[PDB]
Protein backbone atom coordinates (compact mmCIF):
# COMPACT_ATOMS: atom_id res chain seq x y z
CA UNK A 1 0.00 0.00 0.00
CA UNK A 2 1.28 3.65 -0.85
CA UNK A 3 1.21 6.66 1.20
CA UNK A 4 1.12 9.95 0.15
CA UNK A 5 3.46 11.83 1.05
CA UNK A 6 2.70 15.46 3.71
CA UNK A 7 4.73 18.50 3.05
CA UNK A 8 5.60 21.56 5.69
CA UNK A 9 7.56 24.25 4.11
CA UNK A 10 8.60 27.05 7.08
CA UNK A 11 11.86 28.77 8.07
CA UNK A 12 13.78 27.62 11.43
CA UNK A 13 13.67 31.24 12.80
CA UNK A 14 10.80 33.99 12.35
CA UNK A 15 11.14 35.60 8.60
CA UNK A 16 12.99 38.86 8.71
CA UNK A 17 13.42 40.21 5.05
CA UNK A 18 17.40 40.27 4.36
CA UNK A 19 18.63 38.27 7.37
CA UNK A 20 20.07 34.48 6.55
CA UNK A 21 17.58 31.96 7.93
CA UNK A 22 17.38 28.01 6.86
CA UNK A 23 14.47 27.07 5.10
CA UNK A 24 12.86 23.96 5.89
CA UNK A 25 11.19 20.88 3.52
CA UNK A 26 9.04 18.26 6.22
CA UNK A 27 8.09 15.24 4.18
CA UNK A 28 5.97 12.53 6.04
CA UNK A 29 3.70 10.22 6.10
CA UNK A 30 4.98 8.36 2.92
CA UNK A 31 5.71 4.93 1.75
CA UNK A 32 8.24 3.65 -0.58
CA UNK A 33 10.59 5.47 0.74
CA UNK A 34 12.15 6.31 -2.56
CA UNK A 35 11.55 10.13 -3.21
CA UNK A 36 12.59 12.95 -4.78
CA UNK A 37 12.79 16.51 -3.06
CA UNK A 38 14.52 19.66 -4.86
CA UNK A 39 13.92 23.14 -3.13
CA UNK A 40 12.74 26.39 -5.73
CA UNK A 41 13.92 30.18 -5.38
CA UNK A 42 11.51 31.96 -8.10
CA UNK A 43 11.35 28.62 -9.34
CA UNK A 44 14.67 27.70 -9.95
CA UNK A 45 16.32 24.55 -8.12
CA UNK A 46 18.46 25.27 -5.22
CA UNK A 47 21.88 23.91 -5.87
CA UNK A 48 23.27 23.45 -1.87
CA UNK A 49 20.53 21.26 0.10
CA UNK A 50 21.07 19.00 3.38
CA UNK A 51 19.20 16.70 3.40
CA UNK A 52 18.51 15.06 6.86
CA UNK A 53 18.19 10.80 7.29
CA UNK A 54 15.54 8.67 6.45
CA UNK A 55 13.93 7.75 9.43
CA UNK A 56 10.43 6.36 10.21
CA UNK A 57 7.59 6.99 12.75
CA UNK A 58 5.54 4.28 14.85
CA UNK A 59 3.00 3.53 11.59
CA UNK A 60 6.14 2.46 9.73
CA UNK A 61 5.54 5.41 7.42
CA UNK A 62 9.02 7.89 6.46
CA UNK A 63 9.65 11.37 7.10
CA UNK A 64 12.63 13.43 6.09
CA UNK A 65 13.76 16.88 6.65
CA UNK A 66 15.24 19.15 3.37
CA UNK A 67 16.80 22.31 3.96
CA UNK A 68 18.61 25.16 2.90
CA UNK A 69 20.31 28.83 4.09
CA UNK A 70 18.15 31.67 2.49
CA UNK A 71 17.53 35.30 2.56
CA UNK A 72 14.07 36.15 2.56
CA UNK A 73 13.10 39.15 0.58
CA UNK A 74 9.60 41.17 0.06
CA UNK A 75 9.62 39.47 -3.75
CA UNK A 76 11.62 35.97 -3.61
CA UNK A 77 9.38 33.27 -3.79
CA UNK A 78 10.17 29.85 -2.15
CA UNK A 79 8.73 26.54 -2.65
CA UNK A 80 9.63 22.40 -1.96
CA UNK A 81 9.31 19.91 -5.31
CA UNK A 82 8.46 16.27 -4.60
CA UNK A 83 8.46 13.44 -6.75
CA UNK A 84 7.13 10.35 -5.41
CA UNK A 85 5.61 7.30 -6.88
CA UNK A 86 2.23 7.55 -5.27
CA UNK A 87 1.69 10.57 -7.53
CA UNK A 88 1.36 11.03 -11.15
CA UNK A 89 2.63 14.45 -11.03
CA UNK A 90 5.11 16.00 -8.59
CA UNK A 91 4.02 18.17 -5.45
CA UNK A 92 5.44 21.41 -5.31
CA UNK A 93 4.34 23.40 -1.87
CA UNK A 94 4.87 27.33 -1.38
CA UNK A 95 6.66 28.82 1.81
CA UNK A 96 4.01 30.96 3.39
CA UNK A 97 5.25 33.96 5.73
CA UNK A 98 2.65 33.02 8.63
CA UNK A 99 2.72 29.81 8.72
CA UNK B 1 25.47 0.65 20.58
CA UNK B 2 23.96 -1.45 17.87
CA UNK B 3 23.09 -4.94 18.21
CA UNK B 4 25.45 -7.29 17.08
CA UNK B 5 23.90 -8.95 13.87
CA UNK B 6 22.37 -12.58 15.00
CA UNK B 7 23.75 -16.23 14.78
CA UNK B 8 21.38 -19.13 13.20
CA UNK B 9 22.00 -18.40 9.37
CA UNK B 10 18.18 -18.60 10.31
CA UNK B 11 16.76 -14.69 10.43
CA UNK B 12 14.13 -14.68 8.68
CA UNK C 1 12.49 11.33 34.27
CA UNK C 2 11.75 8.36 31.95
CA UNK C 3 14.34 7.75 29.06
CA UNK C 4 14.64 5.59 25.33
CA UNK C 5 17.48 4.60 23.28
CA UNK C 6 15.99 3.30 19.70
CA UNK C 7 17.80 2.29 16.66
CA UNK C 8 15.89 2.56 13.20
CA UNK C 9 16.49 -0.07 10.21
CA UNK C 10 15.64 0.07 6.29
CA UNK C 11 15.99 -1.63 3.57
CA UNK C 12 14.75 -0.98 -0.05
CA UNK C 13 15.52 -3.26 -3.10
CA UNK C 14 15.32 -0.98 -5.74
CA UNK C 15 15.17 -3.84 -8.87
CA UNK C 16 17.18 -3.06 -11.86
CA UNK C 17 19.15 -0.15 -10.68
CA UNK C 18 21.57 -1.88 -7.82
CA UNK C 19 21.63 -3.49 -4.68
CA UNK C 20 18.96 -2.93 -1.87
CA UNK C 21 19.75 0.28 -0.17
CA UNK C 22 20.73 0.11 3.87
CA UNK C 23 19.96 2.98 6.32
CA UNK C 24 19.97 3.06 10.06
CA UNK C 25 19.17 6.35 12.67
CA UNK C 26 20.04 5.89 16.53
CA UNK C 27 18.32 8.00 18.86
CA UNK C 28 18.04 9.02 22.58
CA UNK C 29 14.64 10.13 23.38
CA UNK C 30 13.71 12.41 20.10
CA UNK C 31 17.91 13.53 20.11
CA UNK C 32 19.79 11.63 16.96
CA UNK C 33 22.82 10.87 17.69
CA UNK C 34 24.14 7.99 15.23
CA UNK C 35 23.21 7.73 11.20
CA UNK C 36 24.52 5.30 8.43
CA UNK C 37 23.46 5.04 4.68
CA UNK C 38 24.88 2.19 2.61
CA UNK C 39 25.00 4.46 -0.82
CA UNK C 40 27.69 6.75 0.94
CA UNK C 41 30.95 6.81 -0.83
CA UNK C 42 32.32 5.19 1.90
CA UNK C 43 29.58 3.44 4.65
CA UNK C 44 30.64 4.46 7.73
CA UNK C 45 28.34 4.71 11.25
CA UNK C 46 28.20 8.46 11.55
CA UNK C 47 27.87 10.91 14.78
CA UNK C 48 25.02 13.11 14.77
CA UNK C 49 25.46 14.48 18.41
CA UNK C 50 28.49 15.87 20.12
CA UNK C 51 28.10 12.99 23.13
CA UNK C 52 29.73 10.45 20.88
CA UNK C 53 31.76 12.10 19.61
CA UNK C 54 34.29 11.33 21.89
CA UNK C 55 33.66 7.35 21.81
CA UNK C 56 36.72 5.65 20.78
CA UNK C 57 37.92 3.94 17.49
CA UNK C 58 37.07 1.12 18.56
CA UNK C 59 33.60 2.00 19.06
CA UNK C 60 32.87 3.27 15.56
CA UNK C 61 34.84 -0.08 14.05
CA UNK C 62 32.27 -1.96 15.88
CA UNK C 63 29.11 -0.09 15.25
CA UNK C 64 30.32 -0.20 11.26
CA UNK C 65 30.82 -3.82 11.20
CA UNK C 66 27.47 -3.98 12.72
CA UNK C 67 25.80 -1.66 10.08
CA UNK C 68 27.81 -3.43 7.04
CA UNK C 69 26.47 -6.72 8.25
CA UNK C 70 22.79 -5.45 9.11
CA UNK C 71 22.62 -4.32 5.43
CA UNK C 72 23.91 -7.56 3.69
CA UNK C 73 21.56 -9.09 6.41
CA UNK C 74 18.30 -7.27 5.36
CA UNK C 75 19.10 -8.26 1.80
CA UNK C 76 18.61 -12.05 2.27
CA UNK C 77 15.67 -11.07 4.25
CA UNK C 78 13.85 -8.85 1.29
CA UNK C 79 14.54 -12.06 -0.86
CA UNK C 80 13.26 -14.77 1.71
CA UNK C 81 10.16 -12.69 2.31
CA UNK C 82 9.61 -11.91 -1.73
CA UNK C 83 9.45 -15.58 -1.94
CA UNK C 84 7.19 -16.93 1.00
CA UNK C 85 4.55 -14.05 -0.62
CA UNK C 86 5.37 -15.20 -4.32
CA UNK C 87 5.12 -11.60 -5.51
CA UNK C 88 6.34 -10.02 -9.02
CA UNK C 89 9.88 -9.57 -9.63
CA UNK C 90 8.45 -5.80 -10.57
CA UNK C 91 8.62 -3.08 -8.17
CA UNK C 92 10.00 -1.94 -5.22
CA UNK C 93 9.78 -3.58 -1.36
CA UNK C 94 11.14 -2.47 1.95
CA UNK C 95 12.14 -4.23 5.38
CA UNK C 96 12.13 -2.21 8.76
CA UNK C 97 13.06 -2.98 12.04
CA UNK C 98 13.25 -0.44 15.00
CA UNK C 99 14.19 -1.75 17.80
CA UNK C 100 15.27 -0.56 21.75
CA UNK C 101 14.50 -0.02 25.27
CA UNK C 102 12.83 2.30 27.98
CA UNK C 103 14.42 2.96 31.11
CA UNK C 104 12.25 4.45 33.87
CA UNK C 105 13.47 7.21 36.44
CA UNK C 106 15.14 4.52 38.71
CA UNK C 107 17.27 3.57 35.41
CA UNK C 108 16.26 -0.02 35.18
CA UNK C 109 14.62 -1.55 32.48
CA UNK C 110 10.83 -0.58 32.15
CA UNK C 111 10.37 -2.82 28.55
CA UNK C 112 12.18 -3.84 25.58
CA UNK C 113 11.04 -4.14 21.99
CA UNK C 114 12.62 -5.70 18.43
CA UNK C 115 9.76 -4.99 15.79
CA UNK C 116 10.14 -5.80 11.93
CA UNK C 117 7.84 -4.96 9.09
CA UNK C 118 7.56 -6.02 5.52
CA UNK C 119 6.15 -3.46 3.22
CA UNK C 120 5.22 -0.74 5.61
CA UNK C 121 3.40 -3.44 7.31
CA UNK C 122 4.03 -5.19 10.75
CA UNK C 123 5.70 -8.60 10.24
CA UNK C 124 7.15 -9.93 13.25
CA UNK C 125 7.69 -8.64 16.99
CA UNK C 126 8.92 -9.89 19.87
CA UNK C 127 6.60 -10.06 22.36
CA UNK C 128 7.29 -7.87 26.12
CA UNK C 129 8.10 -10.62 28.05
CA UNK C 130 11.51 -11.14 25.55
CA UNK C 131 10.76 -14.88 24.62
CA UNK C 132 7.99 -15.23 22.30
CA UNK C 133 7.42 -13.61 18.65
CA UNK C 134 3.60 -12.47 17.30
CA UNK C 135 3.64 -13.33 13.59
CA UNK C 136 1.53 -11.36 11.48
CA UNK C 137 0.49 -13.56 8.93
CA UNK C 138 1.28 -17.11 7.15
CA UNK C 139 4.91 -15.97 5.98
CA UNK C 140 6.14 -14.02 9.10
CA UNK C 141 5.14 -17.90 10.92
CA UNK C 142 7.60 -19.12 8.58
CA UNK C 143 10.15 -17.05 9.91
CA UNK C 144 8.95 -17.39 13.63
CA UNK C 145 9.80 -21.25 13.29
CA UNK C 146 13.46 -20.17 12.37
CA UNK C 147 13.97 -17.95 14.81
CA UNK C 148 12.51 -20.18 17.41
CA UNK C 149 14.56 -23.31 16.11
CA UNK C 150 17.88 -21.32 16.52
CA UNK C 151 17.32 -19.25 19.35
CA UNK C 152 17.13 -15.77 18.44
CA UNK C 153 14.97 -14.67 21.44
CA UNK C 154 17.33 -15.36 23.77
CA UNK C 155 20.31 -13.17 22.09
CA UNK C 156 17.96 -10.32 21.98
CA UNK C 157 17.10 -10.46 25.64
CA UNK C 158 20.80 -10.40 26.16
CA UNK C 159 21.46 -7.57 24.14
CA UNK C 160 18.12 -5.85 25.98
CA UNK C 161 18.31 -6.00 29.39
CA UNK C 162 22.07 -5.54 29.75
CA UNK C 163 23.98 -4.11 26.70
CA UNK C 164 21.30 -1.84 25.32
CA UNK C 165 20.67 -0.36 29.31
CA UNK C 166 24.39 -0.16 30.07
CA UNK C 167 24.51 1.91 26.40
CA UNK C 168 21.32 4.16 27.26
CA UNK C 169 22.59 5.25 30.94
CA UNK C 170 26.33 5.83 29.31
CA UNK C 171 24.54 7.89 26.87
CA UNK C 172 22.55 9.81 29.07
CA UNK C 173 25.45 10.54 31.12
CA UNK C 174 27.96 11.62 28.55
CA UNK C 175 25.43 14.16 27.54
CA UNK C 176 23.41 15.00 29.94
CA UNK C 177 24.02 18.38 29.48
CA UNK C 178 21.48 18.45 26.91
CA UNK C 179 19.62 15.71 26.95
CA UNK C 180 18.64 15.44 30.44
CA UNK C 181 17.56 18.91 29.91
CA UNK C 182 13.89 20.37 28.60
CA UNK C 183 14.02 23.91 26.56
CA UNK C 184 10.34 25.42 27.07
CA UNK C 185 8.59 26.82 23.99
CA UNK C 186 8.83 30.11 22.98
CA UNK C 187 5.12 31.37 22.57
CA UNK C 188 3.40 34.06 20.60
CA UNK C 189 0.36 35.33 18.76
CA UNK C 190 0.01 36.71 14.69
CA UNK C 191 -3.30 38.69 13.50
CA UNK C 192 -4.12 37.84 9.77
CA UNK C 193 -7.13 39.34 8.75
CA UNK C 194 -9.05 37.40 5.80
CA UNK C 195 -11.64 39.86 6.03
CA UNK C 196 -13.47 43.00 7.35
CA UNK C 197 -15.28 40.37 9.56
CA UNK C 198 -13.13 37.52 10.18
CA UNK C 199 -9.11 37.14 11.18
CA UNK C 200 -6.87 34.28 11.69
CA UNK C 201 -5.47 34.36 15.78
CA UNK C 202 -2.42 32.17 14.90
CA UNK C 203 -0.73 30.86 18.22
CA UNK C 204 3.07 29.71 17.37
CA UNK C 205 4.89 27.74 19.81
CA UNK C 206 8.70 27.77 18.94
CA UNK C 207 12.46 26.22 19.94
CA UNK C 208 10.87 24.07 22.71
CA UNK C 209 12.13 20.20 23.68
CA UNK C 210 10.96 17.39 23.66
CA UNK C 211 8.43 17.51 20.92
CA UNK C 212 6.00 16.45 23.73
CA UNK C 213 3.59 19.70 23.32
CA UNK C 214 0.19 20.90 24.02
CA UNK C 215 -1.76 24.07 22.46
CA UNK C 216 -4.89 24.85 22.76
CA UNK C 217 -7.66 27.72 22.02
CA UNK C 218 -10.25 29.00 24.56
CA UNK C 219 -13.39 31.45 24.17
CA UNK C 220 -13.83 33.10 27.29
CA UNK C 221 -12.26 30.20 29.27
CA UNK C 222 -13.98 28.01 27.68
CA UNK C 223 -12.79 25.37 25.02
CA UNK C 224 -13.67 25.15 21.49
CA UNK C 225 -11.24 22.53 19.55
CA UNK C 226 -13.54 21.77 16.47
CA UNK C 227 -12.66 25.02 15.19
CA UNK C 228 -8.65 24.86 15.34
CA UNK C 229 -6.61 24.21 12.90
CA UNK C 230 -2.73 22.59 13.95
CA UNK C 231 0.07 21.67 11.94
CA UNK C 232 1.95 18.45 12.90
CA UNK C 233 4.82 18.90 14.92
CA UNK C 234 7.94 20.26 12.94
CA UNK C 235 11.65 19.93 13.44
CA UNK C 236 13.40 23.71 13.23
CA UNK C 237 16.29 21.77 12.06
CA UNK C 238 18.50 22.65 14.90
CA UNK C 239 17.44 20.13 17.62
CA UNK C 240 14.19 21.88 18.70
CA UNK C 241 10.68 21.98 17.31
CA UNK C 242 7.54 23.96 16.20
CA UNK C 243 4.02 23.83 16.28
CA UNK C 244 1.05 26.16 15.66
CA UNK C 245 -2.39 25.98 16.63
CA UNK C 246 -5.14 28.87 14.65
CA UNK C 247 -8.73 29.44 15.08
CA UNK C 248 -10.75 31.97 12.45
CA UNK C 249 -12.70 34.78 14.53
CA UNK C 250 -14.94 37.55 14.59
CA UNK C 251 -13.20 41.00 13.38
CA UNK C 252 -13.58 42.52 17.20
CA UNK C 253 -14.26 39.46 19.13
CA UNK C 254 -9.87 38.79 19.98
CA UNK C 255 -10.05 39.86 23.35
CA UNK C 256 -12.52 36.54 23.73
CA UNK C 257 -9.54 33.97 22.70
CA UNK C 258 -6.70 33.17 24.81
CA UNK C 259 -4.07 30.67 23.48
CA UNK C 260 -3.35 27.99 26.34
CA UNK C 261 0.57 26.00 26.12
CA UNK C 262 1.64 23.07 28.37
CA UNK C 263 5.15 21.57 27.93
CA UNK C 264 7.68 19.92 30.24
CA UNK C 265 9.52 22.80 30.42
CA UNK C 266 7.51 25.29 31.96
CA UNK C 267 7.10 25.79 35.08
CA UNK C 268 3.44 25.84 35.10
CA UNK C 269 0.88 26.31 31.86
CA UNK C 270 0.76 29.60 30.05
CA UNK C 271 -1.52 31.92 28.30
CA UNK C 272 -1.17 34.09 25.71
CA UNK C 273 -3.81 36.77 23.98
CA UNK C 274 -3.44 38.81 20.91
Amino acid sequence: IQKTPQIQVYSRHPPENGKPNILNCYVTQFHPPHIEIQMLKNGKKIPKVEMSDMSFSKDWSFYILAHTEFTPTETDTYACRVKHDSMAEPKTVYWDRDM
Amino acid sequence: GSQKLTTGNCNW
Amino acid sequence: GSHSMRYFYTAVSRPGRGEPRFIAVGYVDDTQFVRFDSDAASPRMEPRAPWVEQEGPEYWERETRNMKEATQNFRVGLNTLHGYYNQSEAGSHTLQRMYGCDVGPDGRLLRGYRQDAYDGADYIALNEDLRSWTAADAAAQITRRKREEAGVAEQCRNYLEGTCVEWLLRYLENGNETLQRADAPKTHVTHHPISDHEVTLRCWALGFYPEEISLSWQRDGEDVTQDTEFVETRPAGDRTFQKWAAVVVPSGEEQRYTCHVQHEGLAEPVTLRW
